[PDB]
């Protein structure tokens, strides 16, 4: 898997590949790893499929009731703490990383890391097996003040670059743009991926 | 096992073989791997036969209590969730790999549920030791909005490829077609092996077996 | 009539008669006086004898090196509360390696003793305490009651005839902060003796003193150890 | 796999005299080939007539020490008297055996006065077996100092020798000379020697220096 | 109605009432008056803390508490119940930060604590709290917020609020103020004036005034009103009475 | 909770709370059960207070499993508790034995729960009497379970308001050899004996049980039965 | 009805008040603390010649240096006696020493208001017994009294039971702090003879003396006869 | 935590005349990977105490949460009593030992610096409950590289000024960046004096690579 989130002025862009594997076998080649936790709050799934889906199901439930009690959309910090606490309490039994990003009236567009029960805000963040091969790329390619389109292009290029190199990553790139107005869903097909040196 | 699913223009087709194996020995030549959940929801089981049998039985029973209370036809999302949350809780020790297919107010759906509790909504899928032979046929010839006759044909071929290619699979192809109007359970829809014939002359003349003791209890 | 039986029953007046009945235990225990100066906290109490042949009951008990108490009421409830206090103090030194701040201990007593005032089949504590302590905020005198309410005091008296002692503490209140130990203890003895009958005086048998302060850990003086303080008293 | 123990070294030693008891220790605390601190004395004052030496895993040393400290206060409140040296020894055995299946990795040597005002030493193993001794060494250089205590303080292997009982002055000189030898040969012993002397008058502490390496 | 219908909170009277809660409300009405005012840049609390004995220390029986760094609580009623509710409220705020990583919103805290109160109004096993209390808070995002909970477990949001003996008399005096356009420095002087007016010098003994505030002036932190400002408000309160 | 019984023996030897629970039943809307030769009918008065009530929203005649059905007299909310419990009990049997629960077996299990509320601490007995119908071993069954936890197998019976008259009416009016088509007609005529007003397909509720399992009759089916009445 | 933990308008628990009244029905027992040891004496109150006098054990040994005299409900006392014996041996095990008389008295005393209905694990009512703990420790000979309120006090001389008022009056007139243990035994026997309805004899009463260097001793019939002779 | 994930390297500490200074790089490593090069590993506990942490970051964040709340809890009372640096060190020792005894340690090695009543405080606490005070501390690999330099200076001059202590810490961070293969040239310097705790960052030590031309 290769997951990625990028903050911009009015919100966030989140991306993921589409490969679900079981050893060297592709089980699902078109999985959408960008799972909604609330209207305007999403998480990118990685690691154990069963663990990631379980944590997402519980976080969306906790956040739904939290939102209805505060008579307000939950804060992205609250959604990040929700996921983080589950990942931390069960870190010995869970083997999943759920990146949390979205939008708020208070702090606007924010990107969070939940790796092993930790919590960290990032201008952009990457995860999954595929992220290992694009650290140098994202370090060279990231520039602050990127537009939502520039964020989608940074996310698409970085994920395609990882998809080529990583056996556990491939398929299609799913893009999601969370903003005050709402959420936009894009899909970049395996035919339409950006091309780079592949020999 | 070779279990498979498909989503066609008017519903879902579920396919299964009839082999149960006990360590390289065929124990059953014709078992039923396609199980009822609700009138318009069926499930294929692969793995530890007792785990597939009991987790299908439990969710079917939970769906009867669901439908009786709600007064509505059950949703395929409910069977997927009830199954996942149960399997996840057991952490993969309940070895049931399932293909859930069905039709509700939101159309036809096909899901793959794994023993650890992970799931996927797919247009076609295959599970079991012969899943790769079936998944090759499905990848090779699946087109969206297939006709019932075209979908049945592809499904039979997908299960058959697993029957002949996987040593852990054999027997006949059982199928189930699920449409808005209900489900048609096509048992032994295809038999890739013609009736096995022998020149069996193994008759024993009465008395050939040496008997030491004989007691007769009238009933 | 019907609002007397349980602590969970509110009377139509917005009163809890069981709490009021438990407070009657404190008023029936023998007088105790607690007072403080800028450096010390003193506990002076009268010890009753159940016959000439019996001994005068222990009215003052140790809680920690910086805290000591004097009881009035059910002696079994006083022991229960004493061991809770002693233990809370032990926990604080085990965990933090510092004395438990006196006001914090008193909050735990108020929190601990309120619980049975709101639970059916349970009863309030039939004990009232005077607490003497010393910490970073100097010396303290606190008062707890069978009603889970507590008070920060400049001086105080609980028990039988304690109204007489309270009057002396209110009239001499101003002199207490600049008092030395001998004078502060004597003030305590005079308030204690005001409760005592007209025919009865203080004694090296019925008097008990507890002192904690700037350099002194909580110490209990009882018979010949009490004599130096009584040797200053002079009148009525 | 996580190990809940680590060896922090250090040497303890006690001697019971006619009217005194000495409990002594080095001040080194280490781990592996590193020195944590050079000022870590292993002597802990429990009562005005009882001192304890503790050595082994420092985490267990700190804990068993706070538990002993808390238990004495509890006993004083319950009995309105200080625990005698014998009652502290008997109690420590039960505390150590309460962890029979997850031991306190601590070597304890109690030293103080008995009810006759004489010297008392009680030595323990991590799991709670103890006995009263004339003298004893524990900790990293335990095996270096014990044979010399057996010889010079117990008069062992010496025929035609006048058995003169040890005086405080003579025992203090022996503690200072054995810790110098322990610091020369045992890597875990050094920096300084902290000596606790228990007499009718109370506890005195003396601190002599040992090698910094 | 003394016919058994008033001995338990798990028993309704024939006219549909729970008398155990009504008798618990009477314990607050018998107690000293506490007032709270919400203004343009914060919330201010004031309490008529009657001096039961000259022997007690200045600041004994504090009827004002810090429930969280940004939340304050003003009580009236049975003090041990009031302090037990302060500990519940405190833990509720503490548990929100541990769950969501930020300060508990005041309406949410009011809602949570009001339901721990409500819970004690349903059973024979437990007794309702003989207490009413106010919660005050200020943040840039939520603004100034004042809430009040009664023994029944009811929680409402207020611009001005009073609880205790003089609850109605203090209300007709708070109504004279145009608090929606006032500062906390301005409203402090008024809170003291209202407490001195509703105090009964004949029936009651001496009193001590407790003043606390949370607003923009304090950076959203619940604080006691400093000695300097308190003396100035008490001087104006006494001068206005004449 | 309250750990002591709330139903105790009066000095005369009566379990008075059970007697008072039976009074709640005797004041409820009437219900009828008729065991035909080839099936079972369950009929009840579903007359609500006003036109404003959505009659189609809640039911009195309820399914338990494919072959068992239910009706009651008394406390509506109490009934719902027993319906859920009965449906659950029917699944527990099916999960173990892989066979539809025999009606005597369901009735016995449910009746045990009813007995429990007459002895267990701090609870009152159910104010409901249930008519349970089923089809098993190729034959129809009609049972009744009352607030004490006692069960009875009936050929035909009445519960609720005017049950004494309905029970005499059933005895004389019809007997064995009834076709299910004849039995439904009789159940509706038994109900017409107590009913105050015009009896429509929205104020009466019928359920049938036969070879094809149990099912509630549609209002159009009830309308055609009422066309002959 | 009212709960067992209900307070009377005077500030005392009704159940504890009534448990004290039960002691007024029990056999009269006396204890005298002397410089030479503590003396314990009790009337058995035998109701039939067929009853074995040896089977009435109202004076018990808690440990070698501590004895106990009891009055009230004899069966309620048996539970607290065992709690006292267990306590001394758990203290011996943990600390390698004997307990003070006061420490044992305090241990038994902690179990007094440990009764209740709601929120408990589980005594329903208090113990209808009064105890006298006579023994020797480093503080010398000590005699302690305890009642169902958990209140324990140290006594020079104390009487408990039916004729408590009268026996204490007699004790008060004859007790001196310098009185010998021989005189202590004589006074207790004379005072016990006075208060009982039946005549006094070696098989009618129990006598025990705890003295430093002699330990706890239960007087034999032959010893009781020699004492009654004087 | 039986197996740490994101870990922090050495935490440095040295007391001076009038306070204590503590230093730590802002790196969280996942094995050899410098995964987070800008995370703070230092925390202001209260006005007199500050804590730096080596080992697992998720466990440090958890302790930062638990401590942070304890401070808030205390401050609501406003009774004129506050946790001394020594009391935070005592609590933290009991906290680590307790988790270690349940065979579920918090994978950290921490340094606590403080200043209360004119006295400087510097205490070490590890995942097993081993605690002690020292004039200078260095956790992890710093116990091999930086502790010899701190002790070398403290041997010549035992009392250091705030400036001398600060320059000594900058010299130690330069050595650690050269020698520790799990360090980063981004760090924080936190100082506690009469005024209170002051955390400074991000800092970097200038590097010299002239030895490459030898
Ligand atoms: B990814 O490679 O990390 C992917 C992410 C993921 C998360 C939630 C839900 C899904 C699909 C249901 C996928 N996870 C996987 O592909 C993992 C295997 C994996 C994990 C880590 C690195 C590489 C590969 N898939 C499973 O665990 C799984 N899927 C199907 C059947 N059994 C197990
Ligand atoms: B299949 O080959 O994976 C098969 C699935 C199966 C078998 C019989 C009935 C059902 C109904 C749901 C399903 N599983 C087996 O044959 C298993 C052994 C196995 C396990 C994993 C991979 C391949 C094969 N066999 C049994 O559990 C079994 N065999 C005979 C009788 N009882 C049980």
């Amino acid at each position: 898997t290769t997951i990625m989130a990028v903050e911009f002025d009015g919100g966030v862009v989140m991306g993921s590949d589409s490969r679900v594997s079981a050893g060297e076998a592709v089980v699902n080649r078109v999985f959408d790893k960008l799972s909604p936790l609330h209207e305007r709050i999403y998480c990118a799934l990685s690691g154990s499929a069963a663990d990631a889906q379980a944590v997402a199901d519980m976080a969306a439930y906790q956040l739904e009731l939290h939102g209805i009690e505060l008579e307000e959309p939950p804060l992205v910090l609250a959604a990040a703490n929700v996921v983080r606490n589950i990942s931390y309490k069960y870190r010995e039994d869970l083997s999943a990383h759920l990146m949390v990003a979205g939008w708020d009236q208070r702090e606007g567009g924010q990107v969070y890391g939940t790796l092993g029960g930790m919590l960290t805000r990032q201008p952009f963040a990457i995860g999954g097996s595929g992220s290992t091969f694009i650290y140098g790329y994202v370090d060279a390619a990231y520039k602050p003040g990127m537009s939502p389109e520039e964020c989608r292009r940074f996310t698409t290029d970085a994920i395609a670059l990882a998809m080529s190199r990583d056996g556990s990553s491939g398929g299609v790139i799913y893009l999601v743009t969370i903003t005050a107005a709402g959420v936009d869903h894009r899909v970049i097909l395996g035919n339409e991926l950006p091309k780079f040196y592949d020999e | 096992t070779t279990i498979a699913g498909l989503v066609f223009q008017d519903g879902v087709i579920l396919g299964a073989d009839t082999r149960a194996t006990n360590d390289s020995v065929v124990a059953d030549k014709s078992c039923e791997k396609i199980h009822f959940i609700a009138p318009k929801i069926y499930c294929c089981g692969a793995g530890v036969a007792a785990d597939a049998e009991m987790t299908t039985r439990m969710v079917a029973s939970k769906m009867e209590l669901h439908a009786l209370s709600t007064g509505r036809e059950p949703r395929v999302a409910t069977v997927t969730r009830i199954l996942r949350q149960t399997l996840f809780r057991y952490q993969g020790h309940v070895g049931a790999s399932l293909i859930v297919g069905g039709v509700d107010l939101t159309g036809p759906q096909l899901y793959g549920v794994h023993p650890h509790g992970s799931y996927s909504r797919l247009p076609f899928t295959a599970l079991g030791s012969g899943q790769d032979a079936a998944l090759a046929v499905l990848e090779d010839r699946f087109q969206p909005n297939m006709t019932l006759e075209a979908a049945q044909g592809l499904l039979v071929e997908a299960v058959t490829a697993g029957i002949l290619g996987d040593l852990g699979s054999g027997g006949n192809v059982d199928a189930c077609v699920i449409t808005k109007t209900g489900a048609k359970l096509l048992r032994t829809l295809s038999s890739p092996t013609e009736p096995v014939k022998r020149s069996g002359r193994y008759h024993f003349v009465p008395g050939t077996t040496a008997v030491l003791t004989q007691t007769v209890k009238p009933l | 009539n019907q609002y007397d039986n349980d602590v969970t029953v509110w009377s139509p007046q917005g009163r809890i008669h069981q709490i009021e009945y438990a407070m009657e235990a404190v008023k029936q225990g023998s007088a105790t006086v607690g007072l403080k100066s800028k450096t010390h906290a003193v506990l002076v109490a009268l010890k009753r004898a159940q016959s000439e042949l019996a001994a005068h009951q222990k009215k003052i008990l140790h809680v920690d090196n910086h805290i000591g108490i004097s009881i009035a009421g059910l002696t079994a409830d006083a022991r229960l509360l004493c061991n809770f206090m002693r233990q809370e103090c032990l926990d604080s030194r085990f965990v933090f390696d510092r004395p438990l701040p006196v006001s914090r201990l008193v909050s735990l007593i108020g929190s601990k003793t309120q619980i049975p005032t709101q639970r059916y089949g349970r009863r309030p504590y039939g004990v009232g305490l005077l607490i003497a302590g010393y910490d970073d905020m100097g010396p303290h005198i606190f008062q707890t009651c069978p009603s889970a309410n507590y008070f920060d005091c400049r001086a105080m008296s609980i028990g039988a005839r304690s109204q007489s002692a309270r009057t002396y503490l209110e009239r001499h209140m101003s002199e207490f902060m600049e008092c030395n130990l001998n004078e502060l203890v004597k003030h305590g003895l005079r308030a204690l003796r005001e409760t005592l009958p007209a025919e009865q005086d203080l004694t090296t048998k019925n008097v008990s003193i507890g002192i904690v302060g700037k350099d002194l850990e909580f110490t209990i003086y009882d018979d010949d150890d009490v004599s130096p303080f009584l040797e200053g008293l002079e009148e009525r | 796999r996580f190990s809940p123990y680590v060896f922090n070294g250090g040497t303890i030693l006690a001697i019971a005299g006619e009217d005194f008891a000495i409990v002594a220790s080095d001040t080194r605390l280490s781990e592996g080939f590193s020195i944590h601190t050079r000022d870590s004395p292993k002597c802990y004052k429990l009562t005005d007539k009882t001192v304890i030496g503790c050595s082994g895993f420092h985490g267990d040393c700190l804990t068993l020490t706070k538990i002993i400290e808390a238990r004495l206060k509890m006993y004083k409140h319950s009995n309105n008297k200080a625990m005698t040296t014998g009652a502290i020894a008997a109690m420590l055995s039960t505390i150590l055996y309460s962890r029979r299946f997850f031991p306190y990795y601590v070597y304890n040597i109690i030293g103080g006065l008995d009810e006759e005002g004489k010297g008392a030493v009680y030595s323990f193993d991590p799991v709670g077996s103890y006995q009263r001794d004339s003298f004893k060494a524990g900790g990293s250089a335990s095996a270096m100092l014990q044979p010399l205590l057996d010889n010079q303080v117990g008069f062992k292997n010496m025929q035609n020798v006048e058995h003169v009982p040890l005086s405080l002055d003579r025992a203090m000189r022996l503690v200072k000379d054995v810790f110098i030898s322990a610091a020369e040969r045992d890597v875990y012993t050094g920096d300084a020697l902290r000596i606790c002397i228990v007499t009718k008058e109370g506890i005195r502490e003396e601190t002599v220096s040992l090698r910094k390496d | 109605i003394g016919t058994g219908y008033d001995l338990s909170a798990s028993t309704f009277s024939p006219d549909g009432r729970v008398f155990q809660v009504e008798y618990a409300m009477k314990a607050v009405e018998n107690s000293s008056t506490a007032i709270g005012i919400r203004c343009k840049d914060g919330v201010v609390f004031g309490v008529e803390k009657l001096v039961l004995s000259k022997l007690y220390e200045e600041g004994s029986n504090k009827r004002l508490f810090n429930v969280d760094r940004h939340v304050g609580m003003a009580v009236a009623g049975l003090l041990a119940d009031a302090r037990s509710l302060a500990d519940i409220a405190r833990e509720e705020a503490s548990n929100f930060r541990s769950n969501f990583g930020y300060n508990i919103p005041l309406k949410h805290l009011a809602d949570r604590v009001a339901m721990y109160v409500h819970a004690y109004t349903l059973y024979s096993a437990v007794r309702p709290f003989g207490c009413s209390f106010m919660l005050g808070s200020y943040s840039v995002n939520d603004g100034a917020q004042l809430y009040m909970i009664d023994p029944s477990g009811v929680s409402y949001g207020y611009w001005g609020c009073a609880i205790g003996k003089a609850r109605q008399a203090a209300k007709t005096e708070i109504e004279k103020l145009q608090m929606k356009e006032m500062t906390c420095r301005d409203i402090v002087k008024e809170v003291a004036k209202i407490i001195y007016i509703v105090h009964d010098e004949v029936k009651d003994k001496a009193f001590e005034l407790e003043l606390s505030w949370v607003g923009e002036l304090t950076n959203g932190r619940h604080e006691i009103v400093p000695k300097d400002i308190r003396e100035e408000a008490e001087k104006y309160a006494k001068e206005s009475l004449k | 909770g309250y750990s002591f019984s709330l139903t105790t023996f009066s000095p005369s030897g009566k379990l008075v709370q059970i007697e008072y629970a039976l009074a709640a039943v005797a004041g409820g809307a009437p219900s009828v059960g008729i065991k035909a030769a080839n099936g079972v009918v369950l009929a009840t008065e579903k007359k609500q207070k006003s036109i404003l009530y959505d009659e189609r929203s809640v039911h009195k005649v309820e399914p338990i499993t494919k072959h068992i059905g239910l009706v009651y007299s008394g406390m509506g909310p109490d009934y719902r508790v027993l319906v859920h419990r009965a449906r659950k009990l029917a699944q527990q049997y099916y999960l173990v034995y892989q066979e539809p629960i025999p009606t005597a077996q369901l009735v016995q299990r449910v009746a045990s729960v009813m007995q429990e509320y007459t002895q267990s601490g701090g609870v009152r007995p159910f104010g409901v009497s249930l008519l349970i119908c089923g089809w098993n071993e190729g034959r129809p069954y009609l049972f009744q379970s009352d607030p004490s936890g006692a069960y009875f197998a009936w050929k035909a019976t009445a519960m609720g308001k005017n049950y004494v008259n309905g029970k005499t009416f059933l005895e004389k009016r019809y007997n064995e050899d009834l076709e299910l088509e004849d039995a439904i007609h009789t159940a509706i005529l038994t109900l017409k004996e107590s009913f105050e007003g015009q009896m429509t397909e929205d104020n009466i509720e019928v359920g049938i049980c036969n070879e094809a399992g149990f099912r509630r009759l549609t209002p159009t089916e009830v309308k055609d039965y009422l066309a002959a009445i | 009805d009212r709960g067992v933990n209900t307070f009377s308008p005077e500030g005392r628990l009704f159940q504890v008040e009534y448990a004290i009244e039960a002691i007024k029905l029990g056999s009269t027992a006396i204890g005298i603390q002397t410089s030479e040891g503590v003396c314990l004496a009790v009337e058995k109150r035998i109701t039939s010649p067929l009853m074995e006098p040896s089977s009435i054990e109202k004076i018990v040994e808690i440990d070698a240096h501590i004895g106990c005299a009891m009055s009230g409900l004899i069966a309620d006392a048996k539970t607290l006696i065992d709690k006292a014996r267990v306590e001394t041996q758990n203290h011996w095990f943990t600390y390698n020493e004997t307990m003070t008389v006061e420490s044992v008295t305090q241990a038994v005393s902690n179990l007094a208001l440990q009764f209740g209905e709601e929120d408990a694990d589980a005594m329903s009512r208090p113990f209808g017994v009064a105890l006298l703990f006579g023994g020797v420790d480093e503080k010398g000979p000590q005699l302690f009294h305890m009642d169902p309120s958990g209140t324990f006090v140290q006594c020079d001389a104390r009487a408990i039971g039916s004729a408590s008022e009268g026996a204490q009056s007699s004790l008060q007139e004859v007790y001196h702090k310098s009185m010998t243990l021989k005189e202590a035994i004589k006074s207790s026997l004379i005072i016990l003879k006075q208060v009982m309805e039946e005549k006094l004899n070696a098989t009618n009463i129990e006598l025990a003396t705890v003295q430093p260097g002699q330990n706890f001793h239960m007087f034999t019939k032959e010893e009781l006869e020699e004492v009654i002779k004087d | 935590t039986q197996n740490p994930m994101v870990t922090g390297t050495s935490v440095l500490g040295v007391k001076f005349e009038g306070g204590v200074v503590i230093a730590a790089d802002m790196l969280g490593s996942y094995g050899s990977l410098a995964r987070f090069r800008n995370i703070s590993r230092i925390m202001r506990v209260n006005n007199s105490t500050m804590l730096g942490a080596s080992g697992d970051y998720a466990d440090f964040q958890y302790l930062k949460q638990v401590l942070g709340q304890m401070v808030i809890d205390e401050e609501l009372l406003g009774d004129g009593h506050s946790y001394s640096p020594r009391a935070i060190h005592s609590w933290l020792t009991r906290a680590m030992y307790s988790r270690r005894s349940k065979m579920n340690p918090l994978w950290n090695t921490m340094v606590i610096g403080g200043y209360a009543d004119g006295e400087s405080f510097l205490g070490y606490v590890d995942m097993l409950g081993v605690a002690y005070e020292a004039p200078s501390l260095a956790t992890g690999y710093g116990a091999y590289l930086a502790q010899p330099l701190l002790r070398e200076v403290l041997e010549k001059q035992p009392v250091l000024s705030q400036t001398e202590a600060r320059d000594l810490v900058e010299r130690c961070m330069r050595v650690l960046y050269y020698r520790d293969a799990r360090s980063y040239n981004r760090f924080q310097i936190a100082t506690v004096t009469e005024k209170g705790v002051e955390i400074e960052g991000p800092l970097s030590t200038e590097t010299n690579w002239d030895i490459a031309h030898m």
